[PDB]
């Protein structure tokens, strides 16, 4: 799957070591499937694969 | 036969006056500083908000 037309909103950020941050991103998927998230910077690292 | 006004028609600030024990109840004077703690439980995230 495409995804386009997407955006991202942090609702909340705490650097508490235990993944304090939380985002949303809303997407527009171009059908059903799987995808796999990643961080492009070393700063943040994202806990779901 | 000379007693005069009691304190509780002449207490400034509105307190009210009683006796066994002796009390002054509702004195509209000055603050109050309020601590609460609060658990974990009673918060909602603001993801889930």
């Amino acid at each position: 799957p495409s995804l386009t037309d997407m955006s991202c909103e942090v609702p909340a950020c705490t650097h508490s070591s235990d993944f304090g941050g939380v985002a949303v991103i809303k997407y527009a998927a171009s059908k059903k499937g799987k995808c796999a998230v990643h961080s492009m910077t070393n700063a943040v690292t994202i806990r779901e694969a | 036969k000379e007693r005069g006004a009691s304190l509780q028609h002449t207490a400034p600030f509105g307190c009210q006056i009683a006796t066994n024990p002796v009390r002054a109840v509702n004195c509209a004077v000055g603050n109050m500083p309020i601590s609460i703690d609060i658990p974990e439980a009673a918060f909602t995230r603001v993801v889930d908000a």
